[PDB]
RNA sequence: UGACUGCUCCCUAGCAUGCUACUACCG
RNA sequence: GCGGUAGUAGCAUGCUAGGGAGCAG
């Protein structure tokens, strides 16, 4: 702390004093000096310590702003952070049954009910192109979440049962070609 | 909360608490806000006010940062440093502030009751974000000066096109015309109930009918307005010519039937925004087309 | 390693479900939580596998929803 | 007397609220984890230990994270007095010494 | 803190003290200044902190009574509150029927659970399955409580109505199955 | 929509006590 | 020459009040 006025009043006082004394001299002087001198330097002690007090207290204070502040716009993103987090861990996974489904989404091929895991039971997809109809469905079986599954029955947009042998390259581009696609879980 | 103020080039927590928009603030550019105008009120992250119970005072100057709180002048617990000090304002970014050199933009245009021409003059001797400012502040000053005027209201109906009206409390009213569309709501004891699209110029009061109604007792006519979203994109875009025809799909027929077309085709080639000065008849009609085929 | 993960995922894609408003649906929000709880109390990590591909279908049944592109083009899921 | 060494990590890893994802708003619940993770360092076995450890190491890692993460954008510059006392073993050891305190 | 009572004298003394001080008069002079000033500081010294110990004694007294005020609002308003739930909820006792098994009574007294049984004007049910709705509220009237009562409406467990042609045994497992049927007394009470 | 107890850690404000220090009065 | 008294500053100790958090039945 040497940007206060006491400071200067007391080092000047310091100075004065000291080089008397190491000059030599008798007893009133140094008396006279001492009690010229002391109340500078209590002057000094006490904002030595309050300004000391007074910036930490700011920096605590300081520090406590920008925590709420922080809290705040955290508690306000928490739907795309989640699903950022979500993506990310779904990515760290790496499991390939995870991974065909979630092409296939991304591609277009999205399911239309819970899957199932028994035996038996309907799952229903939609199939917006040729192309992944040549990919997962080929024959009668098919594909989907690193299973197997039997077609029996296809409906278009317009619902009306299109037999599987309808489909082809060049006979397929006149349909409703948002298929829906029902099959079981072969054994 | 963090915001920014940007001819400081700082960001901020701060605000005026009272002026236009809240409009961010930094430290020394709070500052020279409240000395040059009288704007003797600040909000934070917290509002800046004396936290005894029972206490009141308005003004920032004088008040004090205590226990993790803050205390004031009237009622003076002063273990503390003051809030307002040394060319600055206590807040987050304290260190990384800048200033204004021209001090007197929100001190000369914010502090106007936003009708003169000097606004959009100085509006126009802008940058693009304080002409951003500006165009937001105008929207507000619309709105907010359009929220003083009164409630056109049907109590007894009369025959369609014909009817008769009373307004409200004292309030002046506008101009005439469906510039001013008559879109309130109708109340049935505590709620607001489907009403429709009205506009009252004749007065007997003869309506324009935007929608067929059947009008019932007490139905209330009068635009109620939100406020405009501050925008996060620049309203034009810096002028750059392109290096080619790169990254186009070209076709083979040229427009005919339109004198005018070929040339302004090969620039909207080479050319990166485009605007014009004419009245009815100038491309308008048939040029957005040309481009189209 | 293989199943605290599988776990946590499992955790967070329910929380991710739940703020998409699913619980007005009283029939798929019992699944929901049905399969959550069953993944939790796996002690082996095939049925717990295929409880997280039946769970996941869930979310990948719904439209509107969220991006499954964007959010895979952002660094992030394959 | 000590825990269950599932429930402190589960403690440390399943929060309610979203704000206790982000250590450096609340880094005092960690302080108090260890403090009823402590008597794990005398088990036999060496992950119990290790639990202890790894939370001091994360308390470390947070103060250092704050510390740093507010000098840098902002221009506060943060001291370290006795604070330290946090990331090691005596201030948690004395908790289980007969000598009444506070 | 500087128009004190006492600040004039300590204030004038220091200046002629210290002007005589100036004035390089001999040492009885500065003897009587350092005993003036001495005492004159030492009388100062209570007259600042008496002074100041009394106002913070009188600001604590103010936020007291200020407290105290906010505490009896805010019980006049609960106990508004509280009279208009009563009056509001008295008007709905269904003053004939009540009056009616009241007198019937030998001293006035009746047990609280056999009011809602007697007296009440609807009537809501819970249905955990078909298998329990066919034995409990089948068809439009069904009989509880020695009463008759007819359905008026039906919900499911997502509050959307359903219609009884729809609540049957094959397609019983496509609706949310906590379902609440209303009813009213028919030839008593609504 | 958030019960009754017990224990412990952290921060601030006040009170009481003690230690040291600086001036001043008194004998 | 020693002690007493009156303010002022720093430090330590125990309670009361307010806020944030952890564990247990
Ligand atoms: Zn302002
Ligand atoms: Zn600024
Ligand atoms: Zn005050």
């Amino acid at each position: 702390f040497s940007s206060l006025p006491s400071y200067a009043a007391f080092a000047t006082a310091q100075e004065a004093y000291e080089q008397a004394v190491a000059n030599g001299d008798s007893e009133v002087v140094l008396k006279k000096l001492k009690k010229s001198l002391n109340v500078a330097k209590s002057e000094f002690d006490r904002d030595a310590a309050m300004q000391r007090k007074l910036e930490k207290m700011a920096d605590q204070a300081m520090t406590q702003m920008y925590k709420q502040a922080r809290s705040e716009d955290k508690r306000a993103k928490v739907t795309s952070a989640m699903q950022t987090m979500l993506f990310t861990m779904l990515r760290k996974l790496d499991n390939d049954a995870l991974n065909n489904i979630i092409n296939n989404a991304r591609d277009g091929c999205v399911p239309l009910n819970i899957i199932p895991l028994t035996t038996a039971a309907k799952l229903m997809v939609v199939i917006p192109d040729y192309n992944t109809y040549k990919n997962t469905c080929d024959g009668t079986t098919f594909t989907y979440a690193s299973a197997l599954w039997e077609i029996q029955q296809v409906v278009d947009a317009d619902s009306k049962i299109v037999q599987l042998s309808e489909i082809s390259m060049d006979n397929s581009p006149n349909l409703a070609w948002p298929l829906i696609v029902t099959a079981l879980r072969a054994n | 909360a963090v915001g920014a103020c940007v001819l400081c080039n700082s960001q901020t927590s701060l605000r005026c608490g009272a002026c236009i928009r809240r409009p961010f603030l930094c430290c020394k550019c709070c500052y020279d806000h409240v000395i040059s105008t009288s704007h003797k009120l600040v909000l934070s992250v917290n509002p800046y006010v004396c936290n005894a119970p029972g206490c009141d005072v308005t003004d920032v100057t004088q008040l004090y940062l205590g226990g993790m709180s803050y205390y004031c002048k009237s009622h003076k617990p002063p273990i503390s440093f003051p809030l307002c000090a040394n060319g600055q304002v206590f807040g987050l970014y304290k260190n990384t502030c800048v200033g204004s050199d021209n001090v007197t933009d929100f001190n000369a245009i914010a502090t106007c009751d936003w009708t003169n021409a000097g606004d959009y003059i100085l509006a126009n001797t802008c940058t693009e974000r304080l002409k951003l400012f500006a165009a937001e502040t105008l929207k507000a000053t619309e709105e907010t000066f359009k929220l003083s005027y009164g409630i056109a209201t049907v109590r007894e109906v009369l025959s369609d096109r014909e009817l008769h009206l009373s307004w409200e409390v004292g309030k002046p009213r506008p101009p005439l015309n469906r510039n001013y569309v008559f879109t309130g709501y109708r109340v049935t004891k505590n709620s607001k109930v489907q009403i429709g699209e009205y506009t009252f110029e004749k007065g007997a009061v003869v309506y324009r009918g935007t929608t067929t109604y059947k009008l019932n007792v007490g139905d209330y006519f009068v635009l109620t307005s939100h406020t405009v979203m501050p925008l996060s994109a620049p309203t034009l875009v810096p002028q750059e010519h392109y290096v080619r025809i790169t990254g186009l799909y070209p076709t083979l027929n040229i427009s005919d039937e339109f004198s005018s077309n070929v040339a302004n085709y090969q620039k909207v080639g080479m050319q990166k925004y485009s605007t014009l000065q004419g009245p009815p008849g100038t491309g308008k009609s048939h040029f957005a087309i040309g481009l189209a085929l | 390693s293989k199943m605290s993960d599988v776990k946590c995922t499992s955790v967070v894609l329910l929380s991710v479900l739940q703020q998409l408003r699913v619980e007005s649906s009283s029939k798929l929000w019992a699944q929901c939580v049905q399969l959550h709880n069953d993944i939790l109390l796996a002690k082996d990590t095939t049925e717990a596998f295929e409880k997280m591909v039946s769970l996941l279908s869930v979310l990948l049944s719904m439209q509107g929803a969220v991006d499954i592109n964007k959010l895979c083009e952002e660094m992030l899921d394959n | 007397p000590y825990p269950d060494p599932s429930r402190i990590l589960g403690a440390g890893c399943f929060v309610d609220d979203i704000v206790k994802t982000d250590g450096t708003l609340m880094i005092e619940r960690f302080v108090s984890l260890a403090i009823d993770a402590y008597p794990l360092t005398k088990h036999p076995n060496q992950e119990y230990a290790d639990v202890f450890h790894l939370y001091l190491q994360y308390i470390r890692k947070l103060h250092d994270e704050l510390t740093g993460h507010m000098l840098d954008m902002y221009s506060v510059m943060l001291t370290n007095d006795n604070t330290s006392r946090y990331w090691e073993p005596e201030f948690y050891e004395a908790m289980y010494t007969p000598h009444t305190v506070l």
